[PDB]
């Protein structure tokens, strides 16, 4: 009953929140490994990029 | 005493029932599900299952929810659903309006590979095929999602949380020890609820470990280990009923 | 006349909610009184719907 | 669909066409858990499942 | 009778979280002297999730005090700054979106950034026809009334057409715009694309396959 | 000062050619009976080649007589009947094609029949962007000032993308859109390609050309 009866005034907080995440470049770049990495468009002109 | 199942200890404990994956999908899926469950926010995310398409390419379907609540006698869990073609890279299943959610229950046979396939029904209805398996992945969750009883308990503000204390299921042969996901813990509404003869149960009394087929849905299993409280499913198949169940017991 | 009408409606509650206030210190108090008399009548009626809740269950079992 | 499905579907197992010594078999539609699978000259069939 | 008005520029992310803002006002008092007196006042303005553009706050007594006249209240606009992704409409979310042609096609993935620090992988369910919109439900602005409820994210497609093809790329296309049913195909016709497709997807001297430079 | 204003309605083929209509009016003269009396007059209008819609002409003397005023002129206000093909815009025609995306991107020529009795085919120049367009100079509507010069028929592009494409289709759509440039390839992709295209135009097992069942 006190817990469902306890106030709590949510206000608007002055900040934006910020995410509290750990660092994914390692586990991005192991995972890059798999698949084959489709050829990137160009935006300028719809046809791909030159490649090799 | 577990808070989440493995995808090891599920892929060991359901080889033997042919719910297995290929081992470049496995370490695919082991650098690649972290990165989608911190993508996407969700606090739980675990591989629901594997979809067999006319091609080689079959979809493997992913769940995770970050919120599950007590609603109207309903544990609803707020359920997010991903495929994949290879275990590299996620998408998204979006939820299907009633309307088409009930123009796709008839769309039958196995699936193509390609999600961007459109089914012709009956003047002409354009259905996308990523809409039947998001309806084929609702009707196998609605039918047969299942955990140990007394695996979850309501804490104030109505939530559905692991119990901590699970000391196990004992009798783990019996159906009335498991109970399907969206049952509230109060209630005791188990799967001996259900039809009589859909649910087949093998339990091996030496290493402890009971395994729970699906009958109306052939190719859903669900494992259980008691010396350590282990519990775990997946659905490998098509996602197509069994509407003959009679006949065939 | 008017004094009482004020104390035996609202007097009790108004001096609870202004006891919350000077315990909290908030950054705008007025406010804070305002959505705590409506959490208070809420709070109220939902306190009675647990009790009924929790008398269903029992019976059901 | 108006276009009955083949039986033997086909089955990888790399999603990169390019992988070096990759296995490649066929799958039967018509019994679900046959499989035929073939490295080089080592080839095998097998059906596990429900009959 | 007058009252000043005054823009009050937010980002989406305030809006969508719901910001505490703090502004200044030069208030004039005006007195005998030829030169008026001027003070920065502190207003606290609170937005609250997702508040609809136009919206009005206005501060009653506040403003420049004339000798005799009571000074009329101060208003405070709401205006969105842009945003790099996003367009607000009603109360979901605008996303205009390039697409080159094989992924409408063929189908790919749409990779957005939400407002809220998620990261949506989006399918192109089937060919996206031009001015076609795909939308996502449950991804917009916060509903004002209800701080539960979603709009529901529109991204508006954008076709990115190539500007070159060969005569042979115009026959391939030619030749996937008109091929037969497969109940309708010969054996020649079998052979002939388990051929190309073999020798399309060869590992080393194959096309499927190329490594940018 | 009131005036009869009368819509007149016009074919593109007459504003093109210049007709010369006649027109009946029903004039009301006002006597001592409690009802009136009218009659019908008739009018010659000539409407001039590509007259701007809006046109009004005004007969002066031309409408119902009261007993005392002298009756005011009649309008006659020049508007187009809808055409099954163009719409004019100003000084030139508009046509709105639907097209197949294989005619936009390899191209086709559209068939158009104009308002003089010639047919027309229109080439397609380019891969025909989503919402673009093609002009034709000197194929609209004269110009009224003058009596040679006309505008230019503006063709405007809807694409009719496909409903359904199987997987192999989209196999060759990938392999089309990715396709190396032709100094880039190697031989086993030049004898690849040369065999399917041998294939795929085979004179008798092939698809290239096939009759509608």
């Amino acid at each position: 009953l006190v817990k469902k009866s306890t106030f709590d005034p949510k206000e608007s907080s002055p900040l934006v929140p910020i995410p509290v995440a750990p660092d994914a470049t390692q586990t991005q770049a192991a995972v890059s490994i798999f698949g084959d990495p489709e050829l990137p468009i160009n935006p300028a002109t719809g046809e791909p990029v030159p490649a090799d | 005493v577990q808070l989440e199942p493995n995808i090891t200890l599920v892929l060991k404990h359901l080889a033997s029932c042919g719910a297995v994956v290929s081992a470049e999908q496995q370490a695919a899926l082991d650098h690649s599900i972290p990165i989608k469950r911190i993508e996407a926010g969700l606090r739980s995310l675990t591989l629901w299952g594997r979809l067999t398409t006319l091609n080689g390419k079959d979809y493997l379907v992913a769940e995770g929810y970050n919120v599950a609540s007590s609603k109207e006698g309903a544990a609803v869990y707020e359920t997010k659903y991903f495929y994949s073609q290879d275990g590299a890279r996620w998408s998204d299943l979006q939820p299907v309006d009633s309307e088409t959610a009930t123009r796709c229950a008839r769309i039958k046979g196995m699936l193509s590979g390609d999600p961007a396939k459109n089914y012709e029904l009956e003047l002409v209805f354009q259905i996308p095929e990523l809409a039947v398996l998001r309806c084929r992945v609702d009707a196998i969750a609605t039918a047969t999602s299942v955990i140990p009883t007394d695996s979850t308990i309501l804490n104030a503000a109505s939530q559905v949380v692991p119990n901590r204390l699970f000391a196990g299921a004992a009798y783990p042969e019996k159906l009335e020890s498991y109970q399907h996901r969206f049952s509230l813990p109060g209630s005791g509404v188990t799967l001996s609820q259900d039809l009589r003869g859909t649910w087949a149960v093998q339990y091996d009394a030496f290493k402890g470990v009971a395994q729970v087929r699906s009958l109306l849905f052939p190719g859903y299993f669900f494992y259980y280990a008691a010396n350590e409280l282990t519990w775990g499913s997946l659905y490998v198949g098509d996602g197509l009923r069994n509407n003959d169940l009679i006949f065939m017991l | 006349h008017d004094t009482a009408y004020l104390k035996e409606t609202v007097g009790e509650a108004l001096a609870r909610g202004c006891a919350a206030a000077i315990s909290a210190q908030p950054n705008d108090p007025v406010e804070y009184l305002g959505l705590w008399l409506l959490k208070y009548v809420k709070n109220a009626e939902v306190e009675g719907n647990f009790y009924r809740e929790r008398q269903q269950d029992l019976q059901k079992k | 669909d108006k276009v009955p499905p083949p039986a033997w579907s086909p089955v990888f197992a790399s999603a990169s066409v390019t992988t070096r010594n990759q296995v490649a078999g066929v799958r039967s539609n018509r019994w679900p858990g046959a499989v035929c699978a073939c490295a080089g000259r080592h080839f095998t069939s097998m059906y596990v499942g429900w009959g | 009778g007058k009252n000043k008005v005054y823009p009050l520029e937010l980002t989406l992310e305030e809006i969508f979280h719901g910001c505490l803002k703090k502004v200044a006002h030069k208030r004039k008092v005006l007195l005998f002297s030829g030169e008026y007196v001027e003070e920065e006042r502190q207003l606290t303005v609170d937005v609250k999730p997702g508040l609809p553009t136009g919206t009005r706050f206005v501060f009653e007594g506040e403003g420049n005090k004339t000798p005799k006249k009571e000074p009329g209240p101060v208003v405070f606009v709401l205006k969105p700054k842009p945003h790099p992704r996003f367009v607000r409409r009603g109360s979901d979310l605008v996303h205009k979106v390039t697409l080159p042609l094989h992924h409408a096609l063929i189908g790919t993935t749409l990779d957005i950034r939400t407002l809220d620090d998620r990261d949506l992988k989006v399918p192109i369910s089937d060919i996206m026809r031009p001015g076609s919109s795909l939308t996502v439900p449950g991804e917009g602005m916060p509903l004002p009334a209800t701080p539960s409820a979603r709009g529901n994210l529109v991204i508006e497609i954008d076709l990115l057409f190539p500007t070159h093809l060969t005569e042979t790329q115009k026959m391939l296309l030619r030749s996937a715009f008109f091929l037969p049913p497969p109940t309708e195909q010969n054996e020649e016709t079998k052979k002939a694309l388990r051929d190309y497709e073999a020798a399309f997807k060869h590992d080393l001297k194959g096309w499927a396959t190329v490594f940018k430079r």
